[PDB]
């Protein structure tokens, strides 16, 4: 149901 | 200018952008099949800041147990700092602009980390000359085969 953002 | 004297400058540019939280330049708009995003209202330019990525800083755990709160939409930003991670949680509605920019692998921000005196923050630079009118999109990050599954718009 959920995604995130990471720093990449 | 020195390459020193160019990075001082544009530090106390920064900082001073971050401090003010002066978000010009900027409005929100509808966007077709991605509910608000912002658009630019003039031209930024190529390694410009655009703006902050702005919410409450925590660390991990805490993080983790607002998520399983969650679980409201979707506007944590995950980062590695000083051997821990952070997150910056944007969910409660302000009227700060960073946290509703959408995605794009091949936008025109690129999220950067910027340490002021031991405080993390993260910032949007352009990555490239950004037309007026034109959307804001950075990449999210996210490339995990449960959240492309679910939310496919991340693989563009
Ligand atoms: N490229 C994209 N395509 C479709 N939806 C997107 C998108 N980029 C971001 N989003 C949407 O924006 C969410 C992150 S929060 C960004 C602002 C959001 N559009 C809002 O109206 O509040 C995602 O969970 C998804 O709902």
């Amino acid at each position: 149901k959920r995604h995130r953002k990471v720093l990449r | 200018k020195s390459k020193a004297e160019l990075q001082s400058e544009e530090r106390k540019r920064i900082d001073e952008l971050i401090e003010s939280g002066k978000e010009e330049g900027m409005k929100i708009d509808l966007i077709d099949g991605k509910g608000r995003g912002v658009i630019a209202t003039k031209q930024f330019s190529r390694g410009d800041f655009v703006v902050e990525f702005h919410g409450d800083l925590i660390e991990i755990t805490d993080a983790k147990k607002r998520e399983a709160l969650y679980a409201t939409g979707c506007y944590m930003y995950y980062f590695q700092y000083l051997s821990k991670t952070y997150c910056v949680d944007a969910t409660r509605e302000t009227n700060r602009l960073g946290r509703l920019i959408n995605h794009s692998k091949c936008g025109n921000c690129q999220t950067k980390l910027h340490d002021i005196d031991g405080v993390p923050h993260l910032i949007l630079i352009a990555s490239r000359d950004i037309a007026a009118g034109e959307e804001l999109l950075y990449d999210y990050g996210d490339r995990s085969k449960a959240s492309i599954e679910a939310h496919p718009w991340l693989k563009h």
